[PDB]
């Protein structure tokens, strides 16, 4: 096809232009709220942390893949292995009140602690930048799933339900030296 | 009614000592047009003829056993053998017919067989060839065998540089044997034509 | 991206697997599947690399020379040009209609 | 019954021809899918296994079987008695995979760990023989059902279900010195 | 509008200088299957698609007559051509592309024109080509001729290797102009389809 570039309107060329035949696709793993249900680990723990999906790794698959969008909408679950009953606060509480049973406190049982969480955050929907802000870089402080606490907090696993993006961002590979690929090791039967 | 003609392309051959023929795994080719290809295969009926191979010299020295094996497809001097040097992809059956011509006077049995995957095998493993498609092929019955099959493996398509799928295999069941009246030896010969031929993927001249 | 006054001609292949090396010159890759193209009024020119592969799916990483993971060469080719010494020719590359990536995977060193 | 041998084709003659009569016959056993359904072992294991169905025991009741066929097709389930967490990937995931939590991964869970895994293949079916090569003996390495990975895997349990088998091939009992039988000790019970 | 895409099998040609194409002696081709055949001709569509040759560089030195030829079928490296050495006989007609790219703001006139049984030509017969198939190629105009022709000759079917029915010949009319802002020269290149490809009369194998 040819067409006027500058425009910027999408072309989508196919093989039948050249005697070929479009092939018939399955896209459900491409699929947002798909692909972002599953759960990923976040590495800076302390006993006392405020739930941040930004604290997902940058080159995960979750992690990533949200980075790769300018606003979100979702709700959780969480896993959490913690020594100690686990206190979870909503978006907006005072730190101190996770220090009360009264709030949503489960207590131990080995493995850990499995919970559905839901979106608590005063905004419409939250972003993974915010060019400002909020206050009379980082995000505003409002961006939050709320907060947990323990005694000891081993382990934080967080999924994304109902999974909503906006705005798409810039995605990357890892970079390439070679000129001509990037290889490693597929996972190959030994002997 | 034991008299056959068999033609491909613009090619034939007739034998009166004809034993019928054998399809083996199936009567037909599964579609030569998936996703694989895109669109772009086709076929080139030029390639749908009779080449030949002498596989070997039947003599009463070789012992049940002896095997003698031509994988497929060989080194071809013609069409087909072009399509493979100059299309990356490529899939075909083929239409064998194998001949053994002594006299009604010798004795002994060859099993001619399509083996889908050649490894060589054990001497035990070859009491059970009669797994793979076949015919056999006796003096005092027949001077021809004759097996068809379609294409097949994990891929849709194939680079024959790279993987042969079909093997053809001959093997001794019972030696030759000869008296006075009959032939010494026996030069067995291959009559193959390649079947439904379709090429994908046109490469560059290498000049 | 050429001033007005610039022309030239373009040729892309499709180089599949099976040649030891890409074709340097149009003339020996004419005979892959290909496209010409003047430029003129409209600046933009989309091609498919068509999916032709033995197995129904490859891989999207890579690990040696091996039939599962690279699928032959594009190569872009100037067939001439008048008064373009300057001028470039930008590419960039978008998912066909029947593009499709199958199955999720977490490979990034974290 | 008296017929052309060379030709080939199939002859089954009965009992009636000198006047006995057939008997009804119950082929369920015999039955691929039904046959090939059941767990078996696999003895090679490292912390980093891919799953090859050719790692089944030649002599074994699925591993023999699996062997007497040229191409065969099957989803799977696994069962793993493993150290730490299991991670699995997909056919044609890159090894380094195997470390990220992103892929499918079970916590341990005692005594051990049974998935049910998907054929995952580039090909429409898989081959326990292949003449030639996938490069540019030893089968492609494509051929395979992902790969798992622990601290430490103690044992595997490999189980094909919806199996399909194409292509018969030999399949061998043991060999008899004797030349009238092969004689072992059948159960019988004891004093 | 001045827009054209041509294809011919898996391969394509976009130009945006386009002044049509011209149809010489016929839109059509006679019957390719006649009595000296006897019907065991076929087609082989593979061999219908576009290969490259440069025919030469126009330059301002160069005055009216320099003419520059070629005689088809030439020398193909690709399908074509192994037909060429396979087959006894051949015929197909021509889909030609030639192309003279420059900048509009160079001046001066080529002819291009498919000629039938050349034979050189006098210095006065020269200003009667365009009694031939042909168009012109004009700088301020197009940077593309485009020619379709049929198989012609007093055989139904030719021996290439002997005979070469069309050539394609391009004249300059009036000499390259050039200034500050133009091209200095201008390279002309032929981009060529053989059409409604048949062959008859397989060849044996050289080994």
């Amino acid at each position: 096809t040819t067409t006027t570039g500058e425009s910027a309107d999408p072309v989508t060329t196919t093989v039948e232009n050249y005697g070929g035949e479009t092939q018939v696709q399955r896209r459900q793993h491409t699929d947002v709220t798909f692909i972002m249900d599953r759960f990923v680990k976040i590495q800076n723990l302390n006993p006392t942390h405020v739930i941040d999906l930004m604290q997902t790794h940058q080159h995960g698959l979750v992690g990533a893949l949200l980075r790769a969008a300018t606003y979100y909408f979702s709700d959780l679950e969480i896993v959490v292995r913690h020594d100690g009953n686990l206190t979870w606060v909503p978006n907006g509480a005072p730190e101190a009140a996770l220090s009360n049973t009264g709030n949503p406190t489960a207590y131990l049982k080995a493995p850990f602690t499995r919970l559905a969480l839901p979106y608590t955050a005063p905004h419409r929907v939250l972003a993974t930048v915010y060019n400002g802000t909020s206050k009379y870089a980082q995000l505003p402080a409002s961006f939050n799933f709320g907060a947990i606490q323990a005694t000891t907090i081993h382990e934080l696993l967080v999924r994304m339900k109902r999974a909503e993006l906006y705005c798409p961002r810039p995605l990357l590979a890892v970079e390439v030296s070679s000129q001509d690929r990037h290889k490693q090791k597929i996972i190959a039967p030994a002997k | 009614d034991r008299l056959l003609t068999t033609r491909n392309g613009h090619t034939t051959s007739t034998t009166q000592s004809s034993v019928g023929v054998t399809y083996g795994y199936s009567t037909q080719e599964d579609h030569v047009s998936g996703p694989n290809t895109s669109g772009l295969e086709t076929r080139v009926v030029q390639a749908e003829r009779f080449f030949k191979k002498h596989l070997f010299d039947w003599t009463p020295d070789k012992a049940f056993g002896h095997l003698e094996k031509l994988e497929l497809p060989t080194d071809h001097k013609g069409v087909y053998g072009h399509l493979v040097d100059s299309f990356a992809y490529m899939r075909n059956g083929w239409d064998v017919e194998v001949s053994a011509v002594g006299n009604q006077f010798n004795g002994g049995c060859l099993l001619v067989a399509m083996v889908p995957e050649w490894k060589e095998f054990t001497p035990r493993e070859k009491y059970q060839l009669t797994l793979f498609p076949h015919q056999f092929i006796s003096p005092r019955t027949n001077m021809t065998a004759h097996i068809v099959v379609p294409y097949l493996g994990v891929n849709r398509y194939d680079q024959y540089k790279k993987h042969k799928p079909w093997t053809l295999v001959v093997m001794v069941v019972s030696p030759l044997t000869t008296n006075t009246v009959s032939a010494g030896q026996i030069k067995v010969y291959a009559n193959i034509a390649p079947t439904h031929v379709h090429v994908a993927g046109e490469l560059p001249s290498k000049e | 991206t050429g001033s007005t006054d610039s022309k030239a001609r373009y040729m892309v292949a499709y180089v599949p697997p099976g040649v030891e090396t890409p074709p340097d010159t149009p003339e020996k890759a004419a005979h892959c599947i290909h496209a010409e193209w003047d430029t003129g009024l409209n600046s933009k020119f989309t091609f498919s690399i068509p999916y032709v592969s033995a197995a129904d799916y490859a891989y999207t990483a890579s690990d040696v020379a091996e039939t599962t993971n690279v699928q032959g060469w594009v190569c872009i080719y100037q067939i001439t040009h008048g008064k373009a010494e300057q001028d470039t020719l930008v590419v960039s590359v978008s998912a066909g209609k029947d593009f499709e990536l199958r199955l999720p995977i977490d490979p990034r060193s974290q």
